[PDB]
């Protein structure tokens, strides 16, 4: 038998906002004879035959499972993509962490619109502040880093926030 | 005009008086500011207690000194609906926005309360002057939507100011209206009246008089 | 307008400026101060003239993780009342240029308030509680303080309207003291105290009781 292909996301974020570009890149081995890659979105076959698949401007309809397959691979396990609506989205490489892991949160704004006076909340309490937008790093995770998390700031003069998201810390 | 956050919406109540007299037409008013020239198109949807209504009337755009458009939509409400407590939702959609803005307005909530209307003559110490102060105390009312006017011998008296409502220790509201007239007029024995209109008054109206003795 | 700390500048209380027993102050409040750039320098100016007597507290972190810092300048009663200007210039690694803010008493020919107490209306004596009114009109500027008192104790249960711009450019307000009807019938004596710069010794009172 034959190894299964996998779908890679560039950028890596499993959650994105409408209008975000996202590139799905299929990785397996091709045959000499067959240069193609087939793409599924949920149950639908995507007509493009490309090595990698572009969602230039994401919509909520782009949400779901994505799989790919390459001329010398089995079909890929599915990869999940959630297109959210709004001004701000809290992005992270994932949401469960072991004690000691690094945590990298991003306070992504719709169309990269410049955001200032940015605060990252944990459990309804502002935790870290930046004057200009910046990612927030906890290089050594711990029991206390568990909670609900959001970010907010100002887009020009208007006040905005992300949906809140739970983070868990395991052993 | 940079406009990083796109438009903003402000939603307004009808004038207290238009809700209280059938003769008049109460309106709710949705005002969109900061509409860019680049993406000028604005679309309203209106909802009463959650159901979409279609009878609203949108005005054409207005260029402002700051170089942004202002766009206004006006929905006529039924007298009974406003007073019966219905929720008005204005939903506004523009390409500068990731999602529509929704604003809701309704009459204030709470058991209504009848205004007490007390009129008061000048302090003795004021009779020194060429002008005296005729005072109308209106208290113990809920909600704060009210209309207070003055008149004499049928005609409305022009020189008066009414303070805005003030929240009193018991949850109700009160205000004062001062009517300024000549000393002669008051001593000449003339009859003056404080007209109050409020939802809790029998027939939305009461009228107290004031004069010398 | 595009991100960094932020400055608020606050006038003294009208009472502190009017009464010689008190000490008025201007207060310069800086918020939204990073932990990464945390040192904040204030320069203070009276009618253009730098001054050095401000008392500036060390910075306190808020619930929201930002730093806040306050500078307090004591004012001369007469400097305030004569309309001098107070300027707070704030500076920080995070600021493209310093931020300056300015305050002063409001400008214009001051007018003396007329103070008139007015007794409850005839009809109100039905109720178990009545309204003693205190009308204060013809005053400029709008800065004012109005209290009530009886037999040496102050009276608690009153509400005073905002000033209202009157048609001659003066301001007026009303303050409504509420009292049990019994107290009014017994013949007790209530006072409207009023403080305002354009009054003699910045103070006057009219009294009110039954006939
Ligand atoms: C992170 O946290 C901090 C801390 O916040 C506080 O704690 C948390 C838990 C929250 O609960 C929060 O609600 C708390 O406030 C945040 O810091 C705040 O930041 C905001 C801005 O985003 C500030 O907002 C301005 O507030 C002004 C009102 O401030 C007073 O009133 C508020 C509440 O009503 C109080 O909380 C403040 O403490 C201020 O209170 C006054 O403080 C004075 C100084 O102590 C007192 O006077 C002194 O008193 C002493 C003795 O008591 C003597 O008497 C002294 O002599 C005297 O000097 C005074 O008594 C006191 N009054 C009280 C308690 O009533 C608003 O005025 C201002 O509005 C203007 O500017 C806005 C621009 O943002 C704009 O929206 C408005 O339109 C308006 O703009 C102006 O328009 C007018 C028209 O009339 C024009 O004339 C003006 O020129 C124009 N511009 C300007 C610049 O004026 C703001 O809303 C807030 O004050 C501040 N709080 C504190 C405590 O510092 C921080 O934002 C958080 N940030 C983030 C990103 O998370
Ligand atoms: C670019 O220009 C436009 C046009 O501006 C105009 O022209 C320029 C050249 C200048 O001259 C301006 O001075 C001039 O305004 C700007 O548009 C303005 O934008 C600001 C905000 O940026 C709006 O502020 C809001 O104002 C409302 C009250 O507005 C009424 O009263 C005004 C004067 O007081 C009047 O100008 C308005 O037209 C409006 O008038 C009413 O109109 C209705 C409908 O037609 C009519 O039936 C009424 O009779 C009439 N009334 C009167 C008295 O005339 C104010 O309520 C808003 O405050 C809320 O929001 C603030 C933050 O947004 C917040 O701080 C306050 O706390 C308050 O929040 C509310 O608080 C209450 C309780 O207090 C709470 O219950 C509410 O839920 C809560 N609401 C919210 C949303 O939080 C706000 O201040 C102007 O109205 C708007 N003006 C116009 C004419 O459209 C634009 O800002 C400029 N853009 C840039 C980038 O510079
Ligand atoms: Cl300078």
């Amino acid at each position: 038998d034959l190894p299964k292909a996998e779908v890679i996301l560039e950028p890596q974020w499993n959650r994105v906002l409408e209008k975000d570009s996202v590139t799905l890149k299929c990785r397996g081995a091709y045959s000499p004879e067959d240069n193609s890659t087939q793409w599924f979105h949920n149950e639908s076959l995507i007509s493009s035959q490309a090595s990698s698949y572009l969602i230039d401007a994401a919509t909520v309809d782009d949400s779901g499972e994505y799989r790919c397959q390459t001329s010398l691979s089995t079909l890929s396990d599915p990869v999940q993509l959630e297109v959210h609506i709004g001004w701000l989205l809290l992005q992270a490489p994932r949401w469960e962490f072991k004690e000691g892991d690094p945590i990298h949160l991003r306070c992504h704004s719709w169309k990269n619109t410049a955001l200032h006076k940015v605060t990252y909340l944990q459990n309804g309490k502002g935790r870290k502040y930046f004057h200009h937008n910046s990612d927030f790093y906890i290089p050594k995770a711990t029991l206390k880093d568990s909670g609900s998390y959001s970010c907010r700031g100002l887009v020009g003069s208007k006040n905005v926030s992300s949906e809140t998201v739970n983070i868990t810390i395991t052993q | 005009p940079e406009l990083l956050g796109g438009p903003s919406v402000f939603l307004f109540p009808p004038k207290p008086k238009d809700t209280l007299m059938i003769s008049r037409t109460p309106e709710v008013t949705c005002v969109v500011v900061d509409v860019s020239h680049e993406d000028p198109e604005v679309k309203f949807n209106w909802y009463v207690d959650g159901v979409e209504v279609h009878n609203a009337k949108t005005k054409p755009r207005e260029e402002q000194y700051n170089s942004t458009y202002r766009v206004v939509s006006v929905l006529t409400v039924l007298h009974q609906d406003w007073l019966n407590g219905k929720e008005y939702k204005c939903k506004v959609s523009n390409k500068a926005l990731p999602a529509p803005i929704e604003k809701t307005i309704s009459k204030a909530k709470g058991q209504p309360r009848e205004p007490q209307v007390y009129t008061l003559p000048p302090s003795r110490d004021e009779l020194t002057k060429n002008q005296v102060s005729l005072t109308c105390l209106v208290k113990g009312f809920y909600p704060s939507d009210i209309a207070v006017e003055w008149e004499s011998n049928g005609q409305p008296e022009n020189n008066y100011k009414t303070t805005p409502p003030v929240l009193d220790s018991d949850g109700s509201f009160f205000l004062y209206s001062k009517l300024t007239v000549d000393k002669s007029r008051w001593q000449q024995g003339n009859v003056f009246s404080c007209s109050v209109m409020h939802e809790a008054l029998h027939n939305h109206y009461t009228q107290k008089s004031l004069s010398l003795s």
